[PDB]
């Protein structure tokens, strides 16, 4: 299923390269991994942990931080800035 | 375990 | 241009 | 097209977390991504070098280091460790 990210996600897409206004879920995934680790927003020490206050991704995700364990959390963030 | 690591746990 | 931009031309 | 890694990429993929035996070569690109910026073999300064001697990556290769630049050389390195 190929998803179609709204503005603010497609600007932290194309930041990293991506080329495309739709794209499957795997690589938006894919991207925004790329995303925070260029922008090293992840704790060095324990790297599940990510600090996003005052980011495009902290503004996107409507909070200043959160665990990549945190899966629900992650892809409801994702959908709620989709064109479904 | 890196972070690409626990990332990838999502897909 | 960051590794990530550099990398993501190769697809 | 899925494609399927010999043993010592397949091993660096799973170093990153990579779950499968076969992949597209988007996601093997993907992955590699991914483990070049997780070991920082790419210079910080001008980020399209990688310094891979003595790394996994650089006995994939064949070479001490590359050009992100140099796609057919990349290509090539994946291609010669795939089982086709």
């Amino acid at each position: 299923t190929l998803v179609r990210p709204k503005p603010l996600l497609l600007k932290l897409l194309k930041s990293v390269g991506a080329q495309k206004d739709t794209y499957t879920m795997k690589e938006v995934l894919f991207y925004l991994g790329q995303y925070i680790m260029t922008k090293r927003l992840y704790d060095e020490k324990q790297q599940h942990i990510v600090y996003c206050s005052n980011d495009l991704l902290g503004d996107l995700f409507g909070v200043p931080s959160f665990s990549v364990k945190e899966h629900r959390k992650i892809y409801t963030m994702i959908y709620r800035n989709l064109v479904v | 375990t890196s972070f690409a690591e626990y990332w990838n746990l999502l897909s």
